[PDB]
């Protein structure tokens, strides 16, 4: 049973198939849980502000014996609300205030603290507060910070081989990636050798790194190779030969095993060899001399007698060497096995390469990679390469950045440090050289399991970590030099630069941006965009054709569909509907748990790695009534090769159909009908859209609308209310009922709606009432319609009766055409606001006032403006009418008889002031909204700036008395109830309050002291609301602050209707557009067997090629729609009785297969359901899932009960000639929404206004009355024509040449058409910058 | 952005030329034209007598 | 350049001047002081550095602005770059009398016309209307014209029509890749704010009627006027300059309105029927027959220029369809009547537009185009040519090939299964296997959409074309093809491709049934790929177009022969299967030279300098010459461009 008394009104059928299991989430969360934590007061310091504090907060000076810590950190109260801020301009934030503490201790003590300064907090710098939709108010206007997509700190053993190698070889390198700090890489050469790489700067040796780490040539080689016992005592050469060990290679000659010869000389290696050896005990085995000569010696042997360097580390072995080595060093000698099949060396070929051998002389080499000059001296390459990575104030990668290097090297601790460590680089290039012999696979970048995301909130505590390490050295300098005080702890904490530095983060950055306010859906997907460009990742579009591809692991964490089509495609996503954020940095996903067969509700997030492992089922799958499939086999995923697999194989399922879909394209009916371009186009289109004066519910929807409706923080709600007892256009009061009332308030809830304000994308933002009087509202019930809302119902369009037909070539090939009713019934209508703004910039020669008295014009232009210059509200302005009398002062000057004479005679001016007056730009034609005016503190002109101040004052006292009243109803009706049964009637109590007598005596014990107790609380109560009605006063007219130059400010809005007309680029929702080219009338528009003319003619031959059947799909369900609500609003007209119409509505909801269980007659009135056929009369709502819609055999079954042809088509009549058309053609409704592309703003012609002063050339794209470009590509189109004459024109005529301009306009004035060329001026300022270096040029004769 | 914008403006001794080259007239009649226009303030009478 | 009044803050300019200008004067006046030599060393070294600096910084150092990293633009940076001084000046200065003009349809307004709006009129004329202000004694002042004309009078906007009547205007598209991209019309006033552009010119302008922006132009001069007239007009350019093909094709609504006209089920009402041609029209539009009507008779009048310069008349009596008597109204009198009778799709009618060009003449073909287009926005509009759900069937065959299909990839599978075939072999297999199923499929589809469709008749089996709008346009040629079919009523076929592979499991479904989650998934890696190579792409040609400019630029023509007899041999290109372009059009505007021969001794065909006009390479062909010997481009010695003798036309003349 769905109660849903907001809903109740009209409720739309859905065709659901599938069961929903998880509803949807806030779709606005990734937005606000991070800046809650990041801003929360946590006891353990893992994130947030006690994450960035606690990490360099702690001051020491150089040894001074001072110390300065902090006890906690409290947020301040916001100065202004929301609102305030969107009016006044300044940017809503909130102070941050931590109290402190510094303690200074006397000398010869070992850590003997004498005093501490922990009594004052200091103030550092104000934290912008977010809003409850996830948006800041920063500067008045409304921007958002897209979260961005990054690589995960940690190793990746990329391949990077191919066509890039140009050697026809494959590379394996390695890089480990850091968050902070220099970068490592280990390069793999076409030759075997590796090479360490720091800062992507010329390469280094491969064990340069190893010998600058306190490693000797001996550890190494007993490290990273192992070393067998090579025993020839004797002259036996016999070697300790182990089969499981080390195989696979042909015997030359002279090979036992054991005694008895095993393998041959000369034969193959065999496997049955191998197991006899191993089956058998081999000991030391007889070899010849010549497997001496290749094999290269382990560690350095010296002899017993002397100590010479005889036998070196990594060096071959020789014949005439063999001797003296087996005579005088020893007779064992340890060394190496080198099989080029299974192994390779790579670091014994690279040992002979390094140049340096000891540790100081390798110390040096890496300074000098890093500086060029300035060698060390045995103190500043350690420190540097110390400081370099395995410091730990300077390299601190991170946490995830620990976890993934553990994981990646199969580590079962994840938690470490921060530094780096010299067994953590070993293991690094032991992997990386088993990697390159082979032992595993690559890395993969494009996969979601090494990416991942970052929000606001970290981003803020990094940005505020880098503005406090540098004022920490201010503090470390202040408390260094003259300890020998006890100041206050203000030292040398400034606020200044954290400040300055967090909000050149906020404002001007390029992931926070300004955000879309011409739709709730552009807003709410906007606020889950996820970008790769920014501070990291990609630093350009550009260099990329695989990153942009969909990897396999897009399933249901990011969108497919929805991203811009521009050269920024597949580097803009969007998050999906049950898409959430993993602990760390990832994306998850849901998912139920299947056992043995059965599925159980309950969820599991997944990630990108453990979705690989599982067996993950698909959302098309059948089921049974306990949990069991229907059909044996099933199709699943297993690890990105989806295949059937049998009932006892799935382990995991998914939760819906719009898991892979985001919120934009999951309002697309019938989604799986149309292609992938044609889909995403849509979706990029719909989030152009712009609101209309009469919103109207689609037809054809999915149902998610609601949801993007309700979270998108766009129309007002009622929160904790029962009844509303005021309805206002502007203004709603609820009363809420005792249940969900607390002692200690009125128990009323207000809302002020926003009527007709200015938004980012110059829109009008307008929220319509519900409630009409006195209605039961609950809680979590809308109760105004913002922009393009319905009922809480996202509703951007409306529902245009279109049929498929060429018209005349009118629809040649995306042209629309639009009948006269359209445009007469105002459908389509578009509002717009305009700001103008003008300062006054107080100059030397006197300040400026705006008095209305500017010299040198007419009276009928002043015939608008009031007394301090500013014109009324309510008024029209069209071209360039003035709004703001402004006037500039000029310099005083001597006797001047001219001008003595001409102010004895006229006066009132003296020359004294110049018309500088606020005018509308050309091409500008409206009507005024509402003036602002902003006058700084210590000007108290206020000519008529006190009007607005009064309304304000007005505005709030009627909202803040409301509760004051109830309050003091409430007590006089406690007071005229306690004075019950004691001798005193009502009658004395209702005529005069009188304070019940005072306490005449109708109890003389009790009834006295209640009465004294309700007159001190009525008197408490009477100084409250004096107290708060003074301080809202003297926080309406305080004043603000402008800038030092600027006097005041006087700001104004203005409306402007756009209707439509030819030109406008009309579209849906299906990636298809129009451009309208023709406005017919009602007549030449077709019509029906019933008089009935259609509204929109669209062009049938775009179907086949785009695959655009959900159109056609979208029309039928309409016109089925509007057939049932055509039949609904005649029986209404009939005015039949409510048992047959309840019994239609009845037949007409479970019309179809078990998708909904919803029945009349049981829980709605015989009240409601009026109201109900009343609301859906125009159109049966109709909601289709993303992948669960309904099936053709549904929708023609619905078309048999309204009337109407299963088929779909219909016969039309010309209007023009009233013949009958041959071929029926399908007529329906489509939801067409308008975009902001109007004709209205791209028309711009000039034929002379104002050129510039370099190069003399014309302002441009529209910038003051500007002109077009003309391109290479054009003059080359000119030159294939032949004509030189239009291109000397194009030159000369309406280019830079000054002294042509003139000449041609004169020709042409005077009717001459005669060309004078010239010279071009670009062609002497070139002449000039050449001339401008050392480089002479001249033109001969 | 080099030029910025750098908009050349009207001037009103400027605006008096541009009708002084389509008015019609002589060389005689033109110089003796830009020689006064030449001589105008920015109130607009003219500094130097006519002799 | 003041920002904020106060403080003009010149920058990336004079920093740098001053710069060295201190750092001079400093350094002069330490010199003359008897400095040290180190000091005075480190004074010369930064004022080295300051110039430097000042020439190139880009080079060596860096010097930035205040609270800004970025680098300043050096006298250097401003000629070199992307904004340099080498920059938009060759015709890339801004212009004066154009702007951002929107792109509406055309379906009347013939091809020498363009719809301009009076809104963006009267202001690109301005010159012109106070003129014309002047002349008619309607304005004794500039200012009297100035302010009638702000004033917006009924005089200003007939002096506007009188004056607008006789000048021709140009277009021109933003993108613009040939010589195609500027064409010039005749201006009409429309009460709009949107130019309405002609259709068959759309082409050209490759515009598809979506948001975009035109670029117009107006000449003041009376020889940019003739160059407009005479070269840039849309009645010059039918051929095209790269090819040869006619650029004015119908593809649009058009062609679907002919085919559909010309066409007969099995008999429409009135089949006995027969009248004299002009009577078509007359039975059509009131009652006796429809457009469908077959073995209609009627006398049709030909008109064959058999005589030099004249042309003869020819009564016939053939049997025809009442759409091609119609039609044949319009048709001028030197076109036979073999070719309007025909099913007259896409191809047909540009083989008729071409033949009219060729054989009448310029104007000829352009009223010829004119009136089709007309005919075809009535007929197009008449038939009405409506679509569906029930408009595409699907064949009832896909549930047993699809069936079939599965059975063959288990056997497969218990094959791989069984350990005699490896992954590679059972992959190949079943990707044929799929390959072969969704080819019959594709083949049921287009049985069950090609010419099955039963009429009532006397033997009552009467399989004819049948009239599915989808059908008619992919046979016509209107929109749409056959493999686009193939994905709305059978299968998608593999349309499996993540980076290079193919999976296994193809997706075996349309738009007409519905989709599922991971076929809906997978289908968008392909459409993702193009879109990522097209936007890749498209600045790759355009640099490319750029070079092949700037590289081929200095080529003209400035002699008439080279008077050499070296040349290139030409042949058909023999390679692979069979012939991929033989001896027909690769000598068609070439000029031969004398090395032409018969194929019999002492025997010639032509002499030396000819020209293959459109007869000698049928006398080439019916010889079977092979191999021409045919001047050209550099070996005709002129030491200046290219002679005229060895390009021929390759153009619309």
């Amino acid at each position: 049973m769905v109660y849903s008394y907001t809903e109740k009104k009209r409720i739309r059928k859905d065709f659901g198939k599938r069961p929903q299991v998880l509803d949807v989430p806030y779709l606005l969360s990734i937005q606000l849980d991070s800046f809650q934590k990041f801003i929360e007061q946590d006891p353990e310091g893992q994130y947030g502000l006690e994450a960035a504090f606690r990490s360099v907060f702690p001051i020491q000076s150089y040894s001074g014996n001072s110390e300065l810590q902090y006890v906690s950190y409290r947020l301040g109260e916001p100065v202004f609300d929301v609102q305030e801020c969107q009016i006044r301009g300044v940017t809503y934030s909130a102070p941050l205030r931590v109290k402190l503490r510094l303690v200074i201790y006397e000398r010869e003590a070992p850590e003997g603290t004498v005093k501490d300064i922990k009594e004052q907090e200091v103030y550092m710098g104000e934290i912008p507060l977010m809003t409850d939709n996830g948006t800041f108010v920063i500067n008045g206007t409304e921007r958002v910070i897209v979260s961005q997509l990054h690589r995960s700190p940690g190793v990746f053993f990329d391949s990077d081989k191919g066509k890039t190698h140009s050697s026809g070889k494959v590379l394996y390198n390695a890089r480990i990636i850091p968050y902070r700090g220099s970068w490592l890489d280990f390069e793999f050469d076409p030759k075997d050798n590796l090479f360490v790489r720091i800062d992507r700067r010329r390469k280094l040796p491969a064990t340069i790194i190893l010998r600058a780490l306190n490693y000797t040539t001996e550890q190494i080689l007993d490290l990273f190779f192992e070393k067998v016992i090579f025993e020839i005592r004797d002259n036996k050469l016999q070697m300790e030969l182990v089969p499981e060990r080390l195989r696979g290679e042909t015997a030359s000659f002279d090979i036992e095993a054991n005694g008895k010869v095993y393998v041959e000389k000369g034969r193959r290696i065999t496997a049955r060899h191998i197991r006899q050896l191993e089956k058998d005990d081999v000991k030391l085995i007889e070899v010849p001399v010549e497997y001496i000569a290749g094999k290269v010696v382990a560690k350095d042997y010296i002899d017993e007698s002397t100590g010479e360097l005889i036998c070196a580390a990594n060096m071959e072995l020789s014949l005439d060497l063999l001797a003296k080595l087996s005579q005088s060093g020893h007779k064992r000698i340890e060394t190496l096995f080198t099989n080029d099949l299974d192994h390779g060396p790579y670091i014994s070929e690279t040992l002979r390469v390094d140049p340096t051998n000891d540790r100081l002389s390798a110390l040096v080499e890496i300074y000098r990679m890093m500086r060029p000059g300035e060698p060390p001296t045995r103190e500043a390459a350690e420190s540097l390469f110390e400081n370099l990575f395995f410091s730990e104030d300077r390299y601190d990668l991170s946490a995830v950045g620990r976890m993934k290097f553990n994981r990646s090297l199969l580590r079962e601790e994840i938690e470490g440090s921060g530094i780096l460590s010299k067994d953590d680089i070993i293991d690094v290039m032991k992997k990386l050289i088993d990697i390159r012999n082979g032992k595993g696979e690559v890395d993969d970048i494009d996969h979601l399991g090494n990416r991942r995301i970052r929000s606001v909130g970290e981003m803020a505590e990094n940005q505020f970590r880098v503005g406090l390490v540098r004022v920490e050295r201010a503090v470390k300098e202040r408390l260094s030099l003259g300890d020998l005080d006890t100041l206050m702890p203000q030292d040398m904490i400034n606020a200044k630069p954290i400040s300055a530095a967090v909000k050149e983060f906020f404002g001007s950055s390029q992931l926070s941006q300004f955000m879309d306010q011409n739709n709730p859906l552009s807003e709410i997907t906007h606020k889950r965009r996820i970008s790769a460009l920014g501070p990291g990742g990609l630093t350009r579009e550009r260099a990329g054709f695989e990153v942009r591809d969909v990897h396999p692991t897009h399933y249901g964490r990011v969108c497919p569909i929805e991203t811009p089509e521009g050269p920024n495609i597949g580097l803009i996503n969007s998050l999906s509907v049950y898409a959430q954020t993993n602990e760390y940095g990832f994306l998850e996903t849901p998912y139920r748990k299947v056992t043995d067969g059965v599925v159980t509700d309950e969820i599991h997030y997944l990630s990108a790695i453990e979705e690989g492992n599982y067996v993950i089922a698909q959302a098309n799958s059948n089921l049974d009534e306990e949990g069991h499939f229907v059909e044996d086999l099933v199709t699943c995923r297993s690890k990105g090769e989806s295949s059937l697999f049998s009932r006892d194989q799935v382990d995991y399922m998914d939760v819906s159909t719009q898991q892979v879909v985001s919120v934009g394209a999951s309002l697309i009916p019938f989604l799986e009908h149309d292609d992938a371009n044609r889909a995403l186009m849509g979706a990029n289109m719909q989030r152009q859209a712009v609101p209309t004066l009469r919103a109207d519910k689609p037809l054809v929807g999915t149902g998610m609308e609601r949801a993007v409706a309700v979270d998108s923080g766009v129309t007002a709600v009622a929160k904790r209310g029962g009844v509303v007892q005021y309805v206002d256009a502007s203004r709603i009061v609820i009363k809420v009922n005792e249940d969900e009332m607390y002692p200690g308030e009125a128990g009323i809830d207000i809302y002020n709606l926003t009527k007709y304000t200015r938004s980012n994308q110059n829109t009008c933002i307008n929220q319509m009432p519900c409630v009409s009087l006195g209605e039961p509202v609950e809680r979590g019930d809308v109760l105004a319609d913002g922009p393009s809302t319905d009922l809480g119902e996202l509703a951007l369009g409306q529902n245009m009766r279109v049929a498929f037909m060429p018209w005349n070539g009118y629809n040649f090939e995306d042209s629309i055409l639009v009948s006269e009713r359209v445009v007469q019934e105002d459908r389509f209508t578009t509002i717009h606001i305009q700001e103008l703004a003008c300062v006054s910039r107080d100059t030397k020669l006197g300040p400026e006032e705006i008095t209305a008295d500017i010299p040198n014009v007419g009276e009928a232009a002043l015939s608008k403006l009031d007394e301090s210059g500013i014109v009324y509200i309510g008024a029209e302005v069209t071209g360039g009418d003035i709004l703001v009398g402004k006037v500039t002062p000029k310099g005083e000057t001597q006797l001047t008889p001219e001008e003595k004479l001409l102010r004895a005679i006229f006066g009132e001016k003296a020359s004294d002031v110049k018309d500088s007056s606020l005018r509308v730009p050309n091409g500008v034609s409206g009507t005024v909204i509402d003036v602002q005016v902003f006058t700084r503190d210590g000007v108290e002109k206020d000519k008529r700036a006190l009007e607005i101040e009064e309304m304000q004052l007005k505005q709030a006292k009627k909202d803040l008395s409301e509760e004051l009243q109830i309050l003091e109803a409430g007590l006089f009706s406690r007071i005229r109830a306690v004075l019950v049964a004691g001798g005193v009637e009502a009658e004395k109590l209702d005529k005069l309050p009188r304070d019940r007598w005072l306490e005449l005596g109708l109890t003389d014990e009790e009834k006295q002291n209640q009465l004294e107790q309700l007159a001190e609380q009525y008197d408490e109560l009477k100084h409250e609301f004096e107290k708060k009605l003074e301080a809202k006063r003297r926080k309406i007219t305080q004043g603000d602050d402008l800038a030092p130059g600027v006097l005041k400010i006087v700001k104004v809005y203005l409306a402007v209707k756009r209707r439509i007309q030819p030109g406008d680029k009309m579209a849906g929702r299906h990636g298809n557009k129009g451009v309208i080219s023709k406005i017919n009338p009602i007549e030449d528009m077709p019509y029906d067997e019933n008089g009935t003319p259609v509204d929109i003619v669209l062009n049938p031959l775009g179907v086949p090629s785009r695959m655009n059947i959900g159109q056609i799909l979208e029309t039928h369900l309409g016109m089925a729609a509007k057939g049932i609500g055509d039949k609904i609003n005649a029986m209404l007209k009939q005015q039949q009785e409510v048992a047959k119409l309840r019994e239609f509505i009845q037949r007409a909801y479970d019309l179809g297969a078990d998708v909904r269980q919803k029945v009349d007659l049981s829980t709605f009135s015989d009240e409601e359901v009026m109201r109900l056929a009343e609301n859906l009369r125009k159109g049966m709502p109709i909601a289709t899932p993303v992948f669960d819609g309904a099936k053709e055999a549904e929708i023609k079954e619905l078309l048999k009960l309204g009337d109407l042809p299963t088929s779909g088509q219909i016969r039309l009549y010309d209007g023009r000639t009233g013949e009958q058309f041959e071929r029926p053609v399908t007529v329906g409704y489509m939801y067409m929404l308008k975009l902001n592309h109007l004709v209205d703003d791209k028309m711009h012609a000039r034929s002379t206004g104002s050129y510039s002063l370099v190069t003399q050339q014309p302002l441009g794209g529209k910038a003051q009355f500007g002109g077009q470009r003309f391109g290479e590509m054009e003059v080359w189109a000119l030159e294939a024509y032949g004509a030189a004459y239009t291109l000397q024109e194009m030159l000369t005529v309406k280019s830079d040449d000054v002294n042509g301009r003139t000449k041609m306009y004169k020709n042409i004035v005077d009717g001459n058409h005669q060309m004078e060329p010239g010279m071009p001026e670009s062609f002497n300022v070139l002449l000039k910058e050449i001339r401008s270096l050392g480089i002479n040029i001249e033109l001969e004769d | 952005l080099p030029v910025y914008q750098g908009e050349t403006t009207q001037t009103l001794q400027d605006y008096l030329m541009w009708q002084v080259e389509l008015t019609p007239f002589t060389d005689t009649d033109r110089a003796i034209a830009t020689s006064i226009v030449d001589a105008v303030d920015d109130t607009g009478y003219l500094t130097i007598q006519i002799e | 350049v003041p920002l904020d009044g106060g403080r003009f803050a010149t920058s990336d300019l004079n920093d740098l001047y001053r710069r060295v200008i201190n750092r001079n004067n400093r350094l002069k006046r330490l010199l003359d002081l008897a400095a040290p030599d180190i000091i005075v060393r480190n004074e010369k070294r930064m004022l080295q550095e300051a110039v430097d600096a000042l020439l190139d910084n880009g080079r060596r150092g860096r010097a930035i602005t205040g609270s800004n990293k970025r680098p300043l633009k050096s006298l250097a940076d401003m000629i070199k770059g992307k904004q340099g001084r080498f920059r938009q000046n060759l015709l890339g200065k801004r212009v004066d009398y154009s702007g951002r003009s929107v792109i509406t349809v055309g379906p009347y307004l013939r091809l020498h016309q363009c719809g301009l709006p009076k809104k963006m009129a009267l202001e690109l004329f301005k010159p012109f209307i106070y003129g014309k202000l002047e002349l008619r004694g309607l304005a004794t002042t500039i200012k009297a014209a100035k302010k009638m004309v702000e004033r917006e009078e009924a005089v200003v906007w007939d002096i506007l029509d009188e004056v607008i009547r006789e000048h021709p205007v140009l277009l021109n598209r933003a993108p613009t890749l040939h010589r195609l991209g500027i064409q010039a019309f005749e201006p009409v006033l429309i009460e709009g704010k949107a130019i309405q552009l002609h259709p068959l010119v759309c082409a050209a302008y490759n515009a598809d009627f979506d948001g975009d922006q035109m670029a117009v132009h107006v000449p003041l001069t009376l020889e940019a006027q003739l160059e407009a007239r005479a070269l840039m007009m849309s009645t010059n350019n039918i051929l095209s300059p790269a090819n040869g093909e006619p650029i004015i094709v119908p593809s649009q609504d058009v062609v679907l309105g002919l085919y559909y006209m010309t066409r007969d089920c099995v008999n429409a009402k009135g089949e006995g029927m027969v009248l004299t041609g002009p009577k078509e029209a007359e039975r059509l539009y009131r009652s006796g027959l429809a457009s469908l009507h077959a073995r209609v008779k009627v006398r049709i009048t030909e008109y064959e220029k058999d005589a030099n310069g004249e042309l003869v008349a020819k009564t016939s009596l053939k049997d025809t369809t009442v759409g091609r008597a119609i039609l044949w109204m319009i048709v001028p009198k030197g076109l036979p009547y073999s070719i309007v009778n025909q099913a007259l799709g896409k191809k047909a009618i540009s083989k008729m537009l071409n033949t009219c060009y060729r054989i009448l003449g310029l104007k000829p073909t352009v009223i010829f185009a004119d009136q089709i287009m007309y005919t075809g926005f009535a007929y197009a509009a008449r038939s009405g040519a409506s679509v569906g759900i029930d408009d595409m069937v699907i064949p009832e065959k896909k549930h047993e090939i699809i069936s079939e299909a599965e059975a063959e990839v288990a056997e497969i599978q218990e094959q791989f299964q069984s350990g005699l075939v490896t992954a590679g072999e059972r992959y190949n297999k079943v990707i044929d296997i799929w390959a072969a199923a969704n080819d019959r499929v594709s083949k049921a589809m287009m049985d069950n959409l090609q010419t099955e469709t039963v009429i009532n008749r006397d033997g009552q089996e009467e399989k004819q074309v049948s009239f599915n709008s989808i059908y008619m346009m992919a046979d016509s040629g209107a929109r749409g093809s056959a493999a686009q079919i193939r994905q709305l009523a059978g299968m998608r076929g593999l349309m499996a491709k993540p980076d290079g592979s193919i999976i296994e499991t193809p997706i075996t479904a349309n738009f007409r049934e519905g989709l599922n989650v991971l076929q809906y998934f997978i289908s968008t890696h392909g459409a993702r790929k193009g879109l990522a190579d097209t936007a890749l792409k498209t600045a790759n040609s355009g640099y490319l177009t750029r070079r092949l400019v700037d590289v081929a630029q200095d080529l003209v023509v400035t002699e008439d022969d080279c008077g050499t007899h070296e040349g290139i041999m030409m042949t058909p290109v023999i390679e692979g299967g069979d012939v991929k372009e033989p001896l027909r059009d690769r000598v068609l505007g070439r000029v031969t030279a004398e090395d032409v021969l018969k194929p019999g001794t002492a025997d010639i065909l032509v002499p030396r300098n000819t020209l293959l006009h459109e007869q000698w390479c049928d006398l080439l062909e019916e010889n079977s010459v092979d191999a021409v010997k045919v001047r050209s481009v550099v070996s005709c010695d002129t030491d200046f461009g290219v002679c005229a003798h060895c390009y021929g036309r390759d153009l619309a003349r």
